[PDB]
């Protein structure tokens, strides 16, 4: 069932290893990798998601310094402490969510463009949290093992 | 084939004692008209060539140089075509009346289902039937297998209890007893069928061919001979660590290079540490000496060359194995590229 | 005559089971289960008959002659046994369910594929209108289910959606409106598409590593590590016992088979891996 | 009684039209019913011309042409070159026998005489490249057979057997 | 007319002789025949039709006293028909169509012909898509140790069908058909089970092509043996010639007769047919009549479903 | 009687215990606990047997032949063991509680679900037939509890409302206020419905981050960091010990099994995990 997720990680990730440079918030990503996973199933998906969006800088910088990844190239994501190194992770999860038709782009792109629809974007993620948590599990453990090996 | 089987009959008649040789004599005389057939058929194909094909009436020719590569290929073609039908050497025998009408010689036990099948062959009926290991002498003697108590030990030495044998596989056992009868065939045309039997019955030599038990137990033997007496004093009694009595040698190089090293390599592991009455005593003995108890497994390693037939035919499937299929030669016009490349390189 | 009557029965696992097969597969397990042609867990008829015969010889030592007659004789085995077991085929395996819907709480569920039900119907059709014992309702249920092959069907439920074995989302749909349950354990059955059903099933099996510890220095001995595969507790198999007409076959069916709930199948019994409850399809 | 027609099936989409109107005749013998392309037939000794789409024979049972038997008259503007013969239906060598034998058979066969000019390198080829094969559905299997996609939600298995049940040795030249 | 034998589970048609723990220091093994010999089907059907007051000698006497001319077995999966095909050591299942060009294929010249037959047995073969050997290792357990007995271990390569498989025979008499309908039988060795369903059919018989497919082991009368094994090219185009045993008789508990035979799937050249009739004595003709009643000399041709006996 | 003696017993955790899982399953925890078919924690009787046998071979160094007979020889076996261990079912796990209206509150309570009780009833019914041991008390008490299946209940105490493990509000019904303790402890037993019980029990488990530190520079060594799952103190498992008639089994069932009270299970015992107490059901009912 899950055998293209390992293929999806390459062109979803696209860079959370190299252009995450300076080795602080670069190596720190592995803490995301392990902890969040144990966080995502011991504590739930929505608690971890609220935590991740908390660390998001959702102005337009951490709203477009990521939606630029949909289109162009590797995005050196220096910015500041893990808020741009954290909005790439929000991007990771939402990239899985769009490339697997759990939530479509036309909503996502529209949900992150008014701040009126961020709320019901999250309110809809809340209803999809069981299914989402079940489905991303292997797709996440993929990048967790990527981190163990490479990052 | 018949020279070998008759030389075997005479060598066995030279030994009417020893039980096993006597049983071999006793059943050979009952199975000659069945043992007439060779147990191994051969296929023979020839190909002709004449001066019409080689010479312009005084010299060589042009395309005469290729005449071999053509006749060889004709020969191999007929070989391939005849290999489309496999006949088995057992189909040659006449057994319908011998099985339908009980005619088979059943020296040994008697089947309660017509005839038995050979345990060594699988397809041919059994001639020599051995009782199961529950009480042999009290049966081996009232039956026709053995004559005394001394001869059972020599029959039981080659034919394990329960081993049914067809005439062919029984002849195989006979040859395995002393494999020096092979000079009836190995030389041929050179000495008589009786010169050799005299030579063999004169200089008696016994050979130890290793069983799978001997191969499985190689490292066990090897680890007992680096504790020559340090393990022997423990047993000192069961002939494992006792004298080499005769001068038995063998073709197994490891057996041959490790015989005069304290431990008797001609014991049967199925008797000592693969047995069901022993091997707990032997587990203790090996535990008390840092001896890794043997595994019951061996490696059967087979290997065949790749496309050596095509190679003798000068094909390129040896050179490009998988790229150029053999079927690709039927119309090689397709794969011009790889053949062009490698042939030109060469 | 010549397999007149038959007894189909369910093999309900009371503990885990391990009917072994050597190392007979290409998986990473070193002591796999006995496998069907479809890679599903099966119980060979040899094993089932041997275990049941051994158990019955122990717990009916006076009926030894009846049991010998029905199931065979150690020596003088020139008397064909007038009873036979078919291979036990996996009928349903428990699966962990994270359900999203139905307002009804469930934490585990029974799971099947359509291949399994196909073989069960094969066993079942080959008895009823041929033999005389009549339990056509079970066959009608299995046919009604097999009608819907090619889509995850829930049975006797209102689920409509679930996570199965923590790893697979599936969308379910009731059969028609309602149907008698094929099992009597009050737990939903799900029949799954033969492709996701087998992923769910091969994730429902228990594959453990095991260890031999150095008895003195409390560490693992070198190479003292292997894997084994147990069919989970509550798993259900299905088999049939076919009886040839005879007198002591009636004794078998009357005195013996009516006092067989629990037997021990498979191996690794010191681990406790063999207890089984036999439910005859006769209630 | 009716009359049938053995239309060829090459790599080519020269099989979009063989008959004037959709179905026409009363009954058909070749069937597409839930588990196979039943009662297909394979003519031997012939070959197909993928371009210039007709038959281009090559006489050996090694060569063969696989065609379906439909009830229609050939285009009303030819059969100067199309065979029209009649056999007792038991010389009709049908693959995957399922249905009813009619015993009074009449066939039309798309074919052109060999007209030998080229060295006929006659090479076999699969029925694959799904982009080629999928658009064939409702113009070779629903232009004469409206019966499918009427009751059939079983198209991809009678596609599985499409992937193999046609085979030939084309012209290529 | 047609009798479909539907196995309910893997089957075992033992190919060899002894299968029992005779020697102590050795395991025993067995391998199943892909197609059950016609003696198996015959003895099964007879078991279904047994009488307690006939024969007792030369089993085929009172066996044929219950049967019709059974016509050899092939494989039907889902209405599809597969047919054996045999080479030197090889055995492949193929369907009706792939047999057409086979006479001309074996007379194609060297490389074309070898490529053809080699693709017939490694690309066209549908055996390993429908039938695979399921190795079943079994043991016996001594009730004193609750462990294995000494080396009382055996392998048995069973016959596992990946999809629905029937075995197809044709039977002449119809009073036999409606008395073995829906019978659960002990079809094969080591106690496996199969079901019998009967459906009346229609296939023609009288056909004489150049070649033939042997849907059953052609028995050679042991007086034509040397007259057969000197000129093998005259009668079989490809296949296997083997010593076989006719099975094992149940009423008398004996092993049946060993005869040379041409295994099924071998292609025989029509020269075979009269070659048998002209080289057999009436007293052996009477025996081989029954040998054909049970189904041993059955020929299909590569063109149509051409059922044909040899003597009859 | 297929079995000579049937010894059902409880396994009261004294410290936190950690029996590790053998599995190629990639989980979140680096070293999870052993799981049954419902995801609940369990002890594979492989581990019970290995540990109890390694303990007995030392506590009773003279009776090593009785033990080798009932639990099998070690290095050169000639025979099947005569004693069988059943897998340990979770039976009750402790969970922190906050109550609303009590007289004298509790701060932790025993949590069981109906599925665990059903597995226990399966064990009891299966063993009542393979032995002469009829456990009427356990069986009838567990049947009375199972009668109320599908409704969270407090067995004895009167709580009517609680917050288990700081997260899960639960309403509760008294069973009848007329049923003794399954085990004579001082804490109430909460039989939960299964869906909420799964979450409560997962909260009662103890995940623990651990590290390795460079002795030189008192900083975490690279790679030295992992998580690790424990089962709390006071956790109660359930299992049965079963043996066949041997005259080494009558001894085992009368000398060895009356001097087993404390054993070390699982691993991580250098850090105190594993000490556990056996409470033979025949005594504690
Ligand atoms: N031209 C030849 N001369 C002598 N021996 C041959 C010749 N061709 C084949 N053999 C031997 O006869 C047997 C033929 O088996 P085969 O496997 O077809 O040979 P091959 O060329 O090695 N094909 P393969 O092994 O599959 O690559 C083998 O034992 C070959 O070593
Ligand atoms: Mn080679
Ligand atoms: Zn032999």
């Amino acid at each position: 069932l899950y055998e293209e997720d390992y293929k999806l990680a390459l062109e979803a990730f696209k860079k959370v290893f190299n252009a995450l440079t300076h080795y602080g918030a670069k190596q720190a990503f592995r803490s995301r990798a392990r902890d969040l996973v144990e966080e995502i199933y011991n504590s739930g998906f929505i608690p971890t998601f609220f935590y991740i969006i908390s660390k998001a800088e959702l102005n337009s910088d951490s709203l477009d310094s990521l939606i630029s990844l949909f289109s162009s190239d590797n995005a050196i994501l220096r910015g500041s402490d893990e808020n741009v190194s954290y909005s790439a992770y929000l991007f990771i999860i939402l990239y899985y969510l769009i490339k697997r038709g759990i939530i479509e782009q036309k909503f996502l792109i529209q949900a992150l463009r008014c701040e009126k629809t961020r709320l019901d974007l999250i309110d809809k993620l809340y209803n999809l949290a069981p299914i989402i948590s079940a489905k991303i599990r292997t797709y996440l453990l993929a990048i967790k093992r990527l981190s163990e090996a490479l990052i | 084939w018949r020279k070998l089987i008759e030389g075997l009959r005479c060598y066995s008649e030279r030994k009417r004692e020893d039980g096993f040789w006597n049983l071999v004599c006793r059943v050979l005389k009952l199975t000659e008209d069945l043992l007439q057939t060779t147990p191994l058929n051969i296929r023979v194909k020839q190909v002709s060539v004449t001066e019409d094909e080689i010479f312009n009436n005084n010299k060589l020719r042009s395309d005469s140089w290729k005449i071999y590569d053509n006749k060889y290929r004709q020969l191999v073609s007929e070989f391939k075509k005849s290999k489309l039908v496999k006949v088995t050497p057992e189909s040659r025998l006449k057994l319908f009346e011998l099985t339908k009408f009980d005619k088979l010689p059943q020296i040994g036990e008697k089947s309660k289902r017509g005839y038995e099948f050979c345990t060594s062959c699988g397809v041919l009926p059994a001639v020599v039937i051995m009782p199961k290991e529950d009480e042999l002498e009290k049966k081996l003697i009232d039956l026709g297998i053995a004559r005394d108590e001394k001869d059972v030990r020599s029959i039981k030495n080659m034919i394990s209890p329960g081993e049914r044998l067809c005439p062919w596989c029984l002849v195989k056992r006979a040859l395995g007893a002393e494999p020096r009868l092979m000079r009836i065939l190995l030389l041929g045309d050179l000495y008589s069928v009786e010169k050799i039997v005299n030579e063999i019955v004169s200089r008696d030599v016994k050979i130890e061919i290793p069983s799978t038990s001997d191969i499985a137990s190689i490292k066990t033997f090897e680890e007992m001979i680096e504790k020559k007496n340090e393990i022997c004093e423990d047993l000192k009694e069961e002939e494992v660590c006792e004298k080499p009595s005769e001068s038995v040698l063998s073709m197994w190089q490891w057996f041959n290079k490790n015989y005069y090293n304290g431990i008797n390599l001609t014991i049967d592991p199925e008797e000592y540490w693969f047995s069901e009455k022993r091997r707990r005593y032997y587990f203790s003995v090996f535990r008390r000496h840092r001896i890794t108890f043997p595994s019951p497994y061996y490696a059967l390693v087979r290997a065949d060359s790749d496309y050596l037939g095509d190679l003798l035919e000068g094909k390129l499937t040896p050179y490009l194995a998988g790229i150029i299929d053999s079927g690709d030669y039927a119309n090689i016009s397709e794969k011009k590229e790889e053949v062009n490349k490698l042939l030109e390189e060469y | 005559p010549y397999y007149a009557f038959a007894e189909p029965f369910f093999i309900h696992a009371i503990t885990h089971l391990h009917v072994g097969s050597g190392s007979s597969v290409e998986e990473e397990i070193a002591l796999p289960f006995q496998r069907d042609e479809l890679g599903y867990p099966t119980i060979y008829a040899s094993s089932l008959k041997g275990a049941i015969k051994s158990f019955l010889l122990k717990e009916f030592p006076d009926k030894r002659d009846v049991i010998y007659k029905v199931l065979g004789e150690d020596e003088n085995p020139e008397e064909a046994s007038l009873g036979t077991f078919l291979d036990a085929i996996l009928f349903a395996i428990p699966s962990r369910i994270i359900e999203i819907d139905s307002a009804k709480p469930y934490v585990w569920v029974y799971v099947t594929t359509y291949e399994l039900l196909k073989k069960v119907k094969l066993y079942l059709d080959s008895i009823s209108q041929l033999s005389n014992a009549s339990f056509s309702n079970l066959k009608n249920k299995i046919d009604t289910i097999l009608a819907k092959e090619g889509k995850n069907i829930t049975l006797d439920s209102d689920l409509k959606s679930a996570i199965l074995n923590e790893d697979f989302y599936v969308e379910l749909e009731a059969l028609n409106n309602k149907i008698p349950s094929i099992i009597n354990a009050g737990v939903p059955l799900l029949v799954l598409e033969d492709s996701i059903g087998r992923e769910v099933i091969n994730r429902s099996l228990i594959r453990v590593r095991r260890i031999r510890i150095d008895r003195d220095k409390k560490v693992v001995e070198t190479g003292g590590l292997w894997s084994e595969e147990y069919v989970p507790m509550k798993t259900i198999f299905f088999s049939v016992l076919l009886g040839k007409e005879s007198k002591e076959s009636a004794i078998f069916a009357s005195c013996i088979l009516r006092n067989l709930r629990y037997v021990i199948l498979g191996g690794k019994e010191t681990i406790g891996k063999g207890i089984v409850e036999l439910r005859w399809v006769k209630d | 009684s009716t009359q049938r027609e053995y239309v060829f099936i090459p790599i080519t989409n020269s099989i979009t039209i063989d008959v004037k109107i959709t179905i026409g005749g009363s009954d058909h013998i070749t069937n597409i019913d839930e588990r196979g392309i039943h009662n297909v037939l394979v003519i031997t000794g012939y070959a197909v011309d993928e371009k210039n789409g007709r038959l281009v024979p090559t006489l050996d049972p090694c060569d063969y042409v696989k065609g379906i038997l439909v009830a229609g008259t050939p285009q009303q503007a030819q059969s100067n070159d199309f065979l029209t013969l009649k056999l007792p239906a038991n010389k009709l060598y049908l693959i995957r026998k399922k249905g009813n034998i009619s015993d009074d058979l009449k066939i039309y066969i798309p074919y052109s005489s060999p007209d030998a000019r080229n060295s006929m390198k006659t090479k076999p080829v699969s029925i694959s490249d799904d982009t080629i094969v999928n658009n064939i559905i409702k113009e070779v299997f629903d232009k004469i057979y409206n019966i499918t996609q009427k009751e059939k939600v079983k198209i991809e298995k009678v596609k599985e057997d499409i992937k193999e049940l046609f085979s030939y040795y084309a012209l290529e030249q | 007319k047609r009798v479909l034998i539907k196995p309910l589970e893997p089957l075992m048609f033992r190919s060899q002789g002894e299968f029992e723990p005779l020697i102590t220091g050795s395991h025993t093994a067995a391998q199943s025949l892909i197609i059950p010999r016609p003696s198996t089907i015959a003895g099964m059907l007879g078991y279904i039709l047994f009488n307690k007051s006939s024969g007792t000698g030369d089993w085929l006497s009172d066996l044929t006293n219950l049967l019709a001319t059974i016509y050899g077995t092939f494989i039907e999966t889902n209405g599809e028909y597969l047919f054996p095909l045999r080479m030197g050591n090889h055995l492949a299942l193929v369907d009706q169509q792939h047999l057409i060009n086979l006479p001309t294929l074996l007379e194609k010249e060297y490389e074309r012909r070898e490529k053809g037959i080699y693709e017939l047995f490694y690309d066209k073969n549908k055996l390993f898509q429908i039938i695979n050997h399921q190795d079943r290792i079994g043991i016996s357990i001594d009730k004193s140790t609750r462990t294995v007995k000494e080396h009382y271990l055996y392998s048995a390569r069973y016959l596992a069908f990946k999809k629905e498989v029937n075995y197809v025979i044709f039977i002449d008499n119809d009073a036999i058909s409606d008395k073995i309908n829906g019978k659960i039988v002990n079809f094969g060795g080591e106690n496996r089970i199969a079901k019998l369903e009967v459906d009346d059919y229609k296939v023609d018989t009288s056909i004489e092509e150049e070649y033939y497919l042997a849907l059953s082991p052609i028995l050679i009368p042991d007086e034509a043996l040397d007259n057969f094994l000197d000129n093998i090219s005259d009668y079989v185009a490809m296949g296997k010639v083997d010593k076989i045993s006719l099975g094992f008789d149940i009423a008398n508990t004996k092993r049946k007769e060993m005869l040379t035979a041409i295994l099924e799937g071998s292609i025989v050249k029509r020269s075979i047919i009269d070659f048998i009739k002209n080289e057999i004595k009436n007293d052996l003709r009477y025996r081989f009549s029954k040998y054909e009643k049970i189904g041993y000399n059955t020929l299909m041709s590569l063109c149509k479903l051409a059922l044909r006996k040899i003597l009859s």
